[PDB]
C-alpha cells in the first residue's frame, strides 16, 4: 500500500541504481527475469503483473547509450520495462547548459509521461527517490529540470536527494565546479532531503576497514546500495519501531532552507575478521559517530550537531539503543547545539542485513545507519566557492556556456545564494 | 549514433588515413574484403561509427580520398586494405599543385571543390546523427595545405555546430623537403586558428627521435611513423567505440581542454612505447604508465615542454582498471610538478576509462595536453618567414595568380597576435 | 493423412516471413540481422544450415512456424534432398528474388 | 638477376620490407590475446569478486 | 657509453652497437613465420591447394562409332583460336548470385578444370542417348572440382551488367536451374541449317552451339585475359553475321526464301570442336 518511486539520471545515477536494484530484487528473492521461485514485503519497489514478474517503479535516464544498452544487454534484460530506458541522443559532455535549456526540453516531458504512468499506477505514493551525479552535464542538467519540473506537477509530495559533489583534491573533470554551483541553487528550494555521496570519503573507509587497495566504482555502488536498504527496510520489514520517510522532513530539518545532512554507515567488516569481533551495539553506536568513518569528507568536530536520526536492523534492543546514546551525550569531544536539547530519532527493524554474494562485506547480525545533521557542512560550500572564483575571476570557460544559449547574469545569483546560505549556517551555529 | 566522417587530403594525409583504416579494421576483426570474422558482438553494435553498411554482407568506410594527382591514391587502391574504400569515394585532378598554396587554394581548388563538397554533404545526410569530423593533411605540401584549408572553410561555414578535428603535420627546420614551406605553412594556419575547434600537431623530427630513443630500430622508414600516428588516433574514440566506467566524447573533450576559443592546439603523445628487446621485461602498471606518459621526450612535438606551463591536460585509459591508482597518481603528478602547471585553475587534468585494451596489448593511454610550449614552432616558422619574405624571394609564383603580400602581412600579424595572447597567460598571474 | 502442404499456402507462408523482416529496422539492414544469428550458433563454421536450426532460428524472429508448414517449405527450398540448405543461398532466396 | 619469387616475400618478411608487420612493434611467449570484458558484463551477472579482475595475471 | 649508429654498420653477427635490437627482432619474425605456419594461413600454402587441386588428372570418356551420347566427359575447342575453354572457380564475377567466370586456354593436355560434363537439360521425345541436332542440353562441370552441380549461363545484355574485355554478352559458371542452362548445337554449312535438324552429332567434326532465350552463339575473341595461370583469352555469346546486307524482306514479299532458313553467313569465331578420348 505504501510505494516509492526511484528516479535515476546521469551515468552515477544509473550505476548506482544498477546495484541498488541488483541488492533489491536479491534481498526479496526475485529472480533476475523477474518471477520468484515461489519455493506483501515487495509492494514497495515492485508491482504484480497479475500473472508473471514484477516489475519494478524505477525509471533510468541518460543522453547516451552506452550505459542504458549494456543494461539492456546484461542478465536483467527480461526484468525492467522496455519503454522506461530512456535513452538520448547527443552526450551532455559535461555542460550545464544543455542539460537544463536545450536538449532536455524534448527529454523531460517523455520522462513526466512515463512518470505520470508510473505513478497513476501506484495508490498509496509515499515520496522520490532521485539519484544524481553533480559534476557531470546531463545529471546535473536534467535532475535540476526534473526537480523543477516535479516540484510543481506534484508538490507536497516528499523528496530525497542523493547527490555525488566532487571530492576536495579527488576530481576527474575541470569545468565540474561551475555546473557544480548551478545544481546546489536549482535544488535549494526545491529538494526536501539532500545526502552527501562523494567518492574519497568512501575511498578512505575501504582501505581502513575491508583493507582495499586497488578499489573501483562497484565497491562505491554497493555501500550505497547498502545504505539505501538500510534507510528504507523499515516501509517493507517489521521492528519495534517503524519510521516512515514522513519523519524524514519533521525530525531533521529545522528550518527550510537547511536541509543537506551526511551519513555514516557502521559495521564494515571483511568475512575473515568477522569471527574475532564482539560487534555488539555498543560498537557499532561508537564506530557510526567516528569522524573518519563519515560517508562525506567532511570533519564533524568544526561544527554542532543539529538532529541525528539513525536506524537499527538485527536483533537490536532498547536497552542496548539507550545505553550507547547515554554514553554518546556523557562524552565531550560531539557536542549539540544549545536550542536542541534532544536530537536523536531512532527505529528498529528485525530483519538482519541482507548480504550479497561476491561481495566485500561479511554477514553480520546488527547493523546501524545514521543521517546527521551538522553546521560542519559549510566548510564543503566554502572550498568549492573558492575554486568557483579564483578561476571565474578571469572568465575562463564561460563561452562554453553562453554561446550554447546560456544567460551571463545566471553565474551571478548563483554566487550570491550561495554566500547566503554559508552565512546562515554560520549564524544558526551562535549560541543564544 | 554519433558516427563521425574522415577527410584526407595529400600523400601524408592519405597514409595517415590508410594507415589509420588499417589499424581500426585489425581492431574491429574486418576482413581485406570487408567482411566481418570477428569473435565478439562487442564489435559489432558500434559498428555504424566508422564502417558504413552496404549489401553483401560487406561494411564500407565512411572516408573521402581527396588530391590534386592521382598517383598517391592509384597505389594505395592497389595497396593492402585498398579495396575497403569505394572507388565513387576516389576524386583527382589531372595537373597537380607544383607545392604552392595559390594553386591549391584558388586557381585549381576553387574548381575542384564542388565534387568532394557534393560527397562529404551526401554522407552527412547519409548518417541520422552525425557528430564531427576529422581531417589529416601537411601544412608544408601545397595541395594539402590549401585545398583541405578550403574544404576547411566550406565545411564550417555549411555545418556551424558539428565538431571539426586537425591532425596536421607542420615543417620542421631541422629537416627540410622543399624551400618554399614557411610560405604555404603561414598561410595555411592563418585559416585554422578561426575554423578548426580542435588541431593536433605532428612533427616528422619528433617521431624519429621517438623511433631512435625509444623503439631503438636501426632502420626506420615512413610506415612505423603511419602506425604511431595511427595508434594515437584509434585511442582518441575508444571511449566512444567501447563501453567503459567513464565515457567522454570529442565534445567533452573540447568543453574540458579550452579554456579560450584562440588556445584550440593541442599536443599528444602515447604510452607504452618500448624497444622489442625489454618488451616483456618491464611492469604495464598504473604508476609506471602514468611516469612514462609525462615524459618530455615522449611527445609527438617538436617542441619542449618542460620550458612552458601545461594549461589543461587529458588521459584517456584503457583496459580494466581501478579508478583509485588513475587519480592518485593524476593527483601526486599534478602535486609534484606544480611548478609546470597553471596556478589559476584546480585540477586542470581529466582521466578516462575505457574497458576495452588495444590489440597486443593490456593497459594504454592516450595523452592530449594544452601549453604554452607549443608557440615555439611558432616562432621559428616566423622567424623563417620573416626572413625568407623581407628578400620578396620566390614571390612571383605565387603572386601570378591573384595572391597579394596584403594577405601575407595579415597571416604573420595574426600569428604574431596569436603568439602574443598564448604565451602572456604563462606570465599572467592571479 | 488429413492433408498435404500445398503451394498456395507456401506461397502464403513464405510472403508472411519475407513481409516481417522488412518492418525491422531500415531497409538496407536486416540482412546483416539474419546474417548475425548464423554467426551467433554456427559453431563449426561450415556454412551448412540444419532443419533444427531453421526451427531455431524461426522462433528467433517472431515467427513460430507449425512443423508440417516448415517441413514443406525446408523441402520446396533444396533440390539437394539431404537436409541439410546453403546459408547464403536461403539468404538469396528470401531476399534477393524478383517472384514471390 | 634470378631473384626468384620466393626470396621476395622472405626479404620483405625477414629483411627489412619498407613497412612494419601489424603493430608487432607495439606488442606488450606469443601476444595476439584480444582480451575483452567491461565491469558490467561480469561483475554484476558472472558474479566475479571485485579484487579478482585487473590482476595482471 | 657504447653509441648506434656510428656511420658504417656491419651485420648483426658482430658486436659494433644495437646488435641486440635487430637480433632480437630478427628472431621474431621468424617466430612469426612460425605462427603463421602453425595457423593455416600461409601467403604460400594456399598456391600450391590452388595448384594442385585444378591440376588434377581425370579420364576422358571414349566415343564410339564418333557419336557422343550423354553422360560423358568431352573436351570443348575453339578451332579459330586451337584451344580449349576452361573455367576458373577462384575468380568470382560481379554479381550478387555466385558465378565464375570462364576463358580459353591454349593448352590442349586434359585437366580437371577443363573436363567437362553434359546432361539432358528435361525429357524430350529422342529416348535414344545418342544426341540429336537442335536438342536442349546442360552443361556441367566435373563433381570434384565442386560438390554443387555448376552450369554455364548467359544473361541478358544491360549496360549495367556485360563482360569485363569484350563488353558483350557474357557467360559465366552458375548454379542457376532455370532455362538459361539449355544450349543446342549447330551445323556451319549456311544451305544445311533446316535439314540437319533431328540427325546425330558427331564427334571431330565442327559445330556450333546456340543458346535458347537469347539466340547467341557461344564464340571467343583475341582479347587480353589473364589470371591465376597465366595469360589466356575470354569467351562469350556474339553473333558474327557478315556486314553485307541482303533484301531479305523482298524475298518472302515476292515469295522466295523463307524466315527459318538464313541468308548470312558467319566467321569461324563461333565455330567450336568437341574433342573426345583417343584411347578406349
Ligand atoms: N561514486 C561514483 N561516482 C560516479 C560513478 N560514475 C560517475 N560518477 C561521478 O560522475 C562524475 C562524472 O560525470 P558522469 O556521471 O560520469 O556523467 P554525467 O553525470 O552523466 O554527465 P555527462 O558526462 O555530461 O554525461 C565523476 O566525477 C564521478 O564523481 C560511479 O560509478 N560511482
Ligand atoms: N608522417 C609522414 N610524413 C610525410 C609522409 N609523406 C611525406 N611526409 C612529409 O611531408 C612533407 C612533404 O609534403 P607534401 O608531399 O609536399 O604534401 P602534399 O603535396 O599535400 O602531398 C615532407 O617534408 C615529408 O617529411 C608520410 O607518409 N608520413
Ligand atoms: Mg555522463
Amino acid at each position: 500500500m505504501r510505494e516509492v518511486i526511484s528516479i535515476h539520471v546521469g551515468q552515477g545515477g544509473i550505476q548506482v541504481g544498477n546495484a541498488c536494484w541488483e541488492l533489491f530484487c536479491l534481498e526479496h528473492g526475485i529472480q533476475p527475469d523477474g518471477q520468484m521461485p515461489s519455493d506483501d514485503a515487495f509492494n514497495t519497489f515492485f508491482s504484480e503483473t497479475g500473472a508473471g514478474k514484477h516489475v519494478p517503479r524505477a525509471v533510468f535516464l541518460d543522453l547516451e547509450p552506452t550505459v542504458i544498452d549494456e543494461v539492456r544487454t546484461g542478465t536483467y534484460r527480461q526484468l525492467f520495462h522496455p519503454e522506461q530506458l530512456i535513452s538520448g541522443k547527443e552526450d551532455a559532455a559535461n555542460n550545464f547548459a544543455r542539460g537544463h535549456y536545450t536538449i532536455g526540453k524534448e527529454i523531460v516531458d517523455l520522462c513526466l509521461d512515463r512518470i505520470r504512468k508510473l505513478a497513476d499506477n501506484c495508490t498509496g505514493l509515499q515520496g522520490f527517490l532521485v539519484f544524481n551525479s553533480v559534476g557531470g552535464g546531463t545529471g546535473s542538467g536534467l535532475g535540476s529540470l526534473l526537480l523543477e519540473r516535479l516540484s510543481v506537477d506534484y508538490g507536497k509530495k516528499s523528496k530525497l536527494g542523493f547527490t555525488i559533489y566532487p571530492s576536495p583534491q579527488v576530481s576527474t573533470a575541470v569545468v565540474e565546479p561551475y555546473n557544480s554551483i548551478l545544481s546546489t541553487h536549482s535544488l535549494l528550494e526545491h529538494t526536501d532531503v539532500a545526502v552527501m555521496l562523494d567518492n574519497e570519503a568512501i575511498y578512505d573507509i575501504c582501505r581502513r576497514n575491508l583493507d582495499i587497495e586497488r578499489p573501483t566504482y562497484t565497491n562505491l555502488n554497493r555501500l550505497i546500495a547498502q545504505v539505501i536498504s538500510s534507510l528504507t527496510a523499515s516501509l517493507r520489514f517489521d521492528g519495534a519501531l517503524n519510521v516512515d520517510i514522513t519523519e524524514f522532513q519533521t525530525n531533521l530539518v529545522p528550518y527550510p532552507r537547511i536541509h543537506f545532512m551526511l551519513s555514516s554507515y557502521a559495521p564494515i567488516i571483511s568475512a575473515e575478521k568477522a569471527y574475532h569481533e564482539q560487534l555488539s551495539v555498543a560498537e557499532i553506536t561508537n564506530s557510526a559517530f567516528e569522524p573518519a568513518n563519515m560517508m562525506a569528507k567532511c570533519d564533524p568536530r568544526h561544527g554542532k550537531y543539529m538532529a541525528c536520526s539513525m536506524m537499527y536492523r538485527g536483533d537490536v534492543v532498547p536497552k542496548d539503543v539507550n545505553a550507547s546514546i547515554a554514553t554518546i551525550k556523557t562524552k565531550r569531544t560531539i557536542q549539540f547545539v544549545d536550542w536542541c536539547p534532544t536530537g536523536f530519532k531512532v527505529g528498529i527493524n528485525y530483519q538482519p542485513p541482507t548480504v550479497v554474494p561476491g561481495g566485500d562485506l561479511a554477514k553480520v547480525m546488527r547493523a546501524v545507519c545514521m543521517i546527521s545533521n551538522s553546521t560542519a557542512i559549510a566548510e564543503v560550500f566554502s572550498r568549492l566557492d573558492h575554486k568557483f572564483d579564483l578561476m571565474y575571476a578571469k572568465r575562463a570557460f564561460v563561452h562554453w556556456y553562453v554561446g550554447e544559449g546560456m544567460e551571463e547574469g545566471e553565474f551571478s545569483e548563483a554566487r550570491e545564494d550561495l554566500a547566503a546560505l554559508e552565512k546562515d549556517y554560520e549564524e544558526v551555529g551562535i549560541e543564544t | 549514433m554519433r558516427e563521425i566522417v574522415h577527410i584526407q587530403g595529400g600523400q601524408c594525409g592519405n597514409q595517415i588515413g590508410a594507415k589509420f583504416w588499417e589499424v581500426i579494421s585489425d581492431e574491429h576483426g574486418i576482413d581485406p574484403t570487408g567482411t566481418y570474422h570477428g569473435d565478439s558482438d562487442l564489435q559489432l553494435e558500434r559498428i555504424n561509427v566508422y564502417y558504413n553498411e552496404a549489401t553483401g554482407g560487406r561494411y564500407v568506410p565512411r572516408a573521402i580520398l581527396m588530391d590534386l594527382e592521382p598517383g598517391t591514391m592509384d597505389s594505395v587502391r592497389a595497396g593492402p586494405f585498398g579495396q575497403l574504400f569505394r572507388p565513387d569515394n576516389f576524386v583527382f585532378g589531372q595537373t597537380g599543385a607544383g607545392n604552392n598554396w595559390a594553386k591549391g587554394h584558388y586557381t585549381e581548388g576553387a574548381e575542384l571543390i564542388d565534387s568532394v563538397l557534393d560527397v562529404v554533404r551526401k554522407e552527412a545526410e547519409g548518417c541520422d546523427c552525425l557528430q564531427g569530423f576529422q581531417i589529416t593533411h601537411s601544412l608544408g605540401g601545397g595541395t594539402g595545405s590549401g585545398m583541405g584549408t578550403l574544404l576547411i572553410s566550406k565545411v564550417r561555414e555549411e555545418y556551424p555546430d558539428r565538431i571539426m578535428e586537425t591532425f596536421s603535420v607542420v615543417p620542421s627546420p631541422k629537416v627540410s623537403d622543399t624551400v618554399v614551406e614557411p610560405y604555404n605553412a603561414t598561410l595555411s594556419v592563418h585559416q585554422l586558428v578561426e575554423n578548426a575547434d580542435e588541431c593536433m600537431v605532428i612533427d616528422n623530427e619528433a617521431l624519429y627521435d621517438i623511433c631512435f630513443r625509444t623503439l631503438k630500430l636501426t632502420t626506420p622508414t615512413y610506415g612505423d611513423l603511419n602506425h604511431l600516428v595511427s595508434a594515437a588516433m584509434s585511442g582518441v574514440t575508444c571511449c566512444l567505440r567501447f563501453p567503459g566506467q567513464l565515457n567522454s566524447d570529442l565534445r567533452k573533450l573540447a568543453v574540458n581542454l579550452i579554456p579560450f576559443p584562440r588556445l584550440h592546439f593541442f599536443m599528444i603523445g602515447f604510452a607504452p612505447l618500448t624497444s622489442r628487446g625489454s618488451q616483456q621485461y618491464r611492469a604495464l602498471t598504473v604508476p609506471e604508465l602514468t611516469q612514462q606518459m609525462f615524459d618530455a621526450k615522449n611527445m609527438m612535438c617538436a617542441a619542449d615542454p618542460r620550458h612552458g606551463r601545461y594549461l589543461t591536460a587529458s588521459a584517456l585509459f584503457r583496459g580494466r582498471m581501478s579508478t583509485k591508482e588513475v587519480d592518485e597518481q593524476m593527483l601526486n603528478v599534478q602535486n609534484k610538478n606544480s611548478s609546470y602547471f597553471v596556478e589559476w585553475i584546480p585540477n586542470n587534468i581529466k582521466s578516462s576509462i575505457c574497458d576495452i585494451p588495444p590489440k597486443g596489448l593490456k593497459m594504454a593511454v592516450t595523452f592530449v595536453g594544452n601549453s604554452t610550449a607549443i608557440q615555439e614552432m611558432f616562432k621559428r616558422v616566423a622567424e623563417q618567414f620573416t626572413a625568407m619574405f623581407r628578400r620578396k624571394a620566390f614571390l612571383h609564383w605565387y603572386t601570378g595568380e591573384g595572391m597579394d603580400e596584403m594577405e601575407f602581412t595579415e597571416a604573420e600579424s595574426n600569428m604574431n597576435d596569436l603568439v602574443s595572447e598564448y604565451q602572456q597567460y604563462q606570465d599572467a598571474t592571479a | 493423412d488429413d492433408l498435404a502442404i500445398t503451394k498456395e499456402e507456401v506461397k502464403g507462408i513464405v510472403k508472411t516471413i519475407r513481409q516481417k523482416l522488412i518492418q525491422k529496422t531500415k531497409g538496407a539492414n536486416d540482412e546483416f540481422l539474419l546474417r548475425k544469428l548464423f554467426k551467433e550458433f554456427d559453431i563449426s563454421n561450415s556454412g551448412f544450415l540444419t532443419l533444427d536450426e531453421m526451427n531455431a532460428m524461426l522462433i528467433k524472429l517472431e515467427i513460430p512456424i507449425q512443423k508440417r508448414y516448415l517441413n514443406a517449405v525446408f523441402s520446396q527450398l533444396d533440390r539437394n534432398h539431404s537436409g541439410v540448405i546453403e546459408f547464403e543461398e536461403f539468404v538469396y532466396y528470401i531476399v534477393n528474388d524478383p517472384y514471390p | 638477376t634470378p631473384i626468384d619469387k620466393e626470396f621476395n616475400q622472405h626479404v620483405i618478411f625477414n629483411t627489412q620490407g619498407v613497412q612494419q608487420h601489424i603493430l608487432f612493434g607495439h606488442g606488450v611467449t606469443d601476444y595476439n590475446k584480444r582480451e575483452y570484458g567491461t565491469s558490467y558484463d561480469l561483475s554484476f551477472n558472472q558474479k566475479i569478486k571485485p579484487q579478482t579482475q585487473i590482476y595482471s595475471k | 657509453m657504447h653509441n648506434y649508429n656510428v656511420d658504417r654498420k656491419y651485420q648483426y653477427n658482430c658486436r659494433i652497437g644495437n646488435w641486440s635490437e635487430e637480433w632480437e627482432l630478427d628472431e621474431y619474425k621468424m617466430k612469426e613465420y612460425l605462427k603463421n605456419k602453425e595457423k593455416q594461413k600461409l601467403v604460400s600454402t594456399d598456391k600450391e591447394d590452388r595448384l594442385k587441386r585444378s591440376l588434377g588428372g581425370v579420364n576422358l570418356s571414349y566415343a564410339n562409332e564418333g557419336l557422343v551420347k550423354f553422360g560423358y566427359t568431352v573436351m570443348i575447342e575453339s578451332d579459330f583460336m586451337n584451344a580449349v575453354v576452361a573455367s576458373n572457380i577462384w575468380d568470382k564475377i560481379t554479381g550478387t548470385e555466385e558465378a565464375y567466370g570462364v576463358t580459353v586456354t591454349s593448352q590442349k593436355e586434359p585437366i580437371v578444370r577443363t573436363a567437362f560434363q553434359l546432361l539432358r537439360y528435361e525429357q524430350d521425345q529422342y529416348q535414344d542417348d545418342v544426341i540429336h541436332y537442335g536438342q536442349n542440353f546442360k552443361i556441367a562441370v566435373i563433381s570434384r572440382l565442386s560438390e554443387k552441380p555448376l552450369y554455364l549461363t548467359s544473361s541478358h545484355i544491360t549496360p549495367q551488367k556485360c563482360a569485363k574485355f569484350s563488353r558483350k554478352q557474357e557467360v559465366s559458371i552458375s548454379t542457376n536451374e532455370g532455362i538459361n542452362s539449355a544450349w543446342c548445337f549447330e551445323y556451319m554449312d549456311p544451305k544445311l541449317r533446316y535439314e540437319m535438324k533431328g540427325q546425330p552429332v558427331r564427334s571431330g567434326e565442327p559445330v556450333l552451339i546456340k543458346h535458347i532465350p537469347t539466340c547467341q552463339w557461344l564464340a571467343t575473341d583475341n582479347v587480353q585475359y589473364n589470371n591465376e595461370f597465366g595469360q589466356e583469352f575470354e569467351v562469350f555469346c556474339n553473333s558474327y553475321q557478315c556486314h553485307n546486307k541482303t533484301q531479305n524482306l523482298i524475298a518472302e514479299k515476292v515469295g522466295r526464301k523463307t524466315i527459318e532458313t538464313p541468308m548470312r553467313n558467319q566467321t569461324n569465331q563461333n565455330t567450336f570442336r568437341i574433342v573426345t578420348a583417343l584411347y578406349p
